[PDB]
């Protein structure tokens, strides 16, 4: 899968 | 309370000010906001020094030959281990796999994880090429402090002239190698002028927004506060991805000592950034004079599974939603043998979740241990250590750990068959000295408690370890074949790994229990759940739909507190047909603020909900239909029990505990007068018994420990 742990504002 | 230096109108800043606890934290929030409001905090334009028009991504020829040769000038590696938590024995196992006398190891332990730090100190004292960071930060998840940690450790390592290292590699306690050290050194010796960083691989504008890079953050009071919006600086390209990487000494020297426009402004920008290590090094490198050395590959395999890993589970730590990769399982072993691209490490691994896959990897790389080696299928993890103090426990765990020790002392007395003096009668002394979780073949076996007691026959103090195991309570009532496989009650449900992190299911009157069910494949179905308290009061009832694809379901009913102490029961029905049931224990507490509970305290805590009802809705109508009559005698005895303290309260507690737990065995750490008690080091289950896979000895002729 892709990288990067940020999931957005919510 | 001093008013701010500027008018504060941002909704995000106001929210942070309202939620912050310390005045030092509120002051820093206001200063940061006001400085940004005047345009004096963030840089707006930055110089780009890279001669290239875009990215480089210099490929690496991944053939078999590139790894098998023997280098004449092998690189020496500086490993930076950033660790936290309780899993010291797994960290020792992984350290064993990666160790070589020619490398270097620099270990940062979260300021909060004092137990783990004491264990790491023992390792650093044994080997001349292992050191611990003297400074220790509270490196919260996603915090800005993680980049501060990496940057300080890089400066430290450069000033250690006695350590001539060529590469920088960062690892956590949940990483593990998937290739031998010889193959790692051969590969890096071939590409020693390259840097290995992995980009996100998607729309770059979406990456910036998902990471919150256009938002201003501040780390304070072990929390990442979101304070407002900000602009991405113009003139540079912003990139990011994984914050696990490998960087050569030349680039680390540039990042550390350069004073040019790029490095200076990026260290300022990323001091107020969420997840900074996931884009700082990408952004500097691609815009620096070293831009032509980047390889779009971090040589890692990260077990991302966002269907399970993205649950916005860090909202209490950061003002943002985040994701985490999953733990590997035995079925994933084949993924480590791929040779599409070069890879040398992987994450994550957790021994309390699945140790089998760890063993398969270690034996595959470095071979089996000798026949007759003990402890290979076991795992021990310390969850309380005396030097940290009973105030680091809660009133619940302190109460129950005390009860488990008494359960062991009663087993010692019972196990001796004699008509003379009983040389196995004990009187407990003080508080528990340590507590361990115990696993065997990836199955939880219970707690191991180390404690002191006086042997009454000889009137001498002895140190013992007790093993307690919970009794099996899940029962299938079906006669007929449904989808239910298991049912459980607990707290701290881990949505990513689908398990309770409160492994023992230890509960008190002020806890909010969670009910979980596990399902197999099959058509849709609807079932009924019923919660029953120790005197047959029905606390809650609800129906739930089980979709054909559902594997787990859970729900936390809103029960008024405090819960009545005793053994609760949870039942599942299908159109009034019994399906299954399980039990759980709400233990009465013997301590208040780590002190013996007082009569007025106990009466308030152990006599049921304050509002005299678990819910506004009442379920008295269901008691006869389900054959749950409320015995007037048992109710009154529960009231008498609520007023008890001291010895009467201890007998009530131990009676309940003894009905839900079993003292499996008890051993002595040193000499003992009890003739039927084995020495702990000679048992198969004690935390004192041999565990060679996690033990670190002398350096072998080949420079290895494994
Ligand atoms: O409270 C904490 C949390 C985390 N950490 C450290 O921070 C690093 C990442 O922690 P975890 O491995 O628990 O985080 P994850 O499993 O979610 O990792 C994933 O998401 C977060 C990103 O920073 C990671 O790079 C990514 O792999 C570890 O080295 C860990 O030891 C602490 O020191 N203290
Ligand atoms: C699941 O139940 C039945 C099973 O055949 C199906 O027809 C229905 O559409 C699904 N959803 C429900 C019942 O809510
Ligand atoms: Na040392």
């Amino acid at each position: 899968e892709e990288e990067g742990a940020g999931g957005g504002q919510g | 309370d001093q008013p701010p230096k500027c008018d504060i109108s941002g909704k995000e800043a106001i929210s942070a000010l309202s939620r912050a606890k310390s005045k030092h934290c509120r002051q820093e929030i206001g200063e940061t906001y006001c400085r940004h409001k005047l345009g004096l905090l963030m840089p707006e334009k930055v110089t780009r020094f890279c001669p290239l028009e875009g990215k480089a991504n210099k490929n690496v020829q991944w053939d078999e030959d590139s790894v098998e040769y023997m280098p004449a000038n092998p690189v020496r590696i500086a490993f930076v281990l950033v660790v936290h938590g309780r899993a010291s024995r797994q960290l020792q196992r992984m350290f064993k796999a990666i160790y070589h006398k020619d490398h270097f190891y620099y270990i940062h332990v979260d300021k909060r994880s004092n137990y783990l730090h004491r264990q790491v100190l023992q390792v650093s004292r044994q080997y001349s090429n292992v050191r611990v960071t003297p400074w220790r930060m509270a490196t919260i998840w996603g915090g800005a402090s993680l980049l501060s940690t990496y940057l300080q450790s890089m400066r430290d390592l450069l000033e250690m002239t006695d350590w001539p290292w060529d590469f920088f590699i960062n690892l956590s306690a949940a990483d593990y190698p998937i290739r031998t050290n010889d193959q790692l050194v051969a590969f890096l010796s071939r590409y020693r002028d390259m840097n290995f960083l992995k980009s996100h691989g998607r729309d770059n504008a979406r990456f910036i927004r998902k990471q919150g890079l256009d938002r201003l953050f501040l780390e304070c009071d072990a929390h990442m506060w979101r304070l407002g919006d900000r602009r991405i600086p113009e003139g540079i390209a912003v990139d990011g991805g994984s914050d696990w990487f490998l960087l050569n000494r030349r680039f680390v020297e540039y990042v550390t000592f350069s004073t040019d426009d790029l490095v200076t402004k990026m260290k300022q920008f990323y001091s107020y950034t969420l997840l900074p290590a996931e884009s700082f090094f990408h952004t500097v490198l691609e815009n620096s004079p070293h831009c032509d050395t980047m390889v779009d590959n971090n040589l890692r395999i990260t077990n991302w599974n966002r269907k399970l890993g993205c649950k916005c589970q860090y909202k209490h730590i950061v003002d943002w939603c985040g994701c985490s990769p999953n733990d590997f399982k035995p079925q994933d072993f084949h993924r480590f043998q791929q040779t599409a691209r070069p890879t040398f490490f992987a994450r994550k691994f957790e021994a309390v979740v699945n140790q089998e896959i760890i063993g398969q990897l270690d034996y595959y790389l470095y071979g089996n241990y000798p026949a007759g080696t003990p402890g290979l299928r076991s795992y021990w993890e310390n969850v309380y250590d005396e030097p940290d103090g009973i105030h680091s426990l809660s009133d619940v765990t302190l109460t129950l750990y005390h009860s488990f020790a008494r359960l062991g002392l009663r087993r010692a007395e019972t196990s001796l068959h004699t008509d003379g003096e009983n040389s196995c009668r004990y009187y407990p002394m003080g508080h528990p000295a340590s507590v361990h979780l115990y696993f065997l073949a990836d199955r939880f076996q219970g707690f191991l408690i180390k404690h002191h007691a006086t042997n009454l026959a000889v009137s001498k103090l002895e140190t013992l370890e007790t093993w307690v195991m919970p009794k099996k309570v899940f029962k299938i009532a079906s006669p007929d074949f449904g989808r239910l496989q298991f049912s459980e009650v607990g707290t701290d449900w881990d949505a990513k790994e689908r398990l309770f992190r409160n492994f023992g299911g230890l509960l008190g009157p002020m806890d909010e229990p969670v009910g979980m069910q596990k399902w197999g494949k099959g058509p849709n179905v609807t079932v009924t759940v019923i919660w029953v308290d120790p005197v047959n009061v029905i606390a809650a009832t609800y129906d739930i739909l089980i979709e054909s694809t559902a594997e787990f379901t859970h729900y936390k009913p809103p029960l008024n507190l405090p819960l009545r102490p005793g053994v609760w029961t949870v039942k599942i029905l299908h159109h009034w047909v019994p399906v299954a049931e399980t039990k759980f224990l709400v233990a009465p507490l013997t301590f208040s603020n780590r002190q013996p509970i007082k009569p007025e305290e106990a009466l308030k805590l152990h006599n049921g909900p304050l509002r005299n009802a678990y819910m506004e809705q009442s379920f008295q109508s269901l008691n006869p239909v389900l054959s749950l009559p409320i015995n007037p005698a048992q109710v009154e005895q529960a009231r008498r029990n609520a007023a008890s303290t001291g010895t009467a309260l201890e007998g009530w507690l131990d009676s309940l505990v003894g009905g839900m737990w079993t003292a499996m065995d008890i051993c002595a750490t040193g000499p003992t007068a009890c003739p039927v008690m084995q020495t702990c080091s000679q048992t198969a289950w004690s935390s004192f018994s041999p565990d060679p896979k996690s033990e670190l000895g002398a350096v072998k002729p080949d420079g290895r420990l494994r």
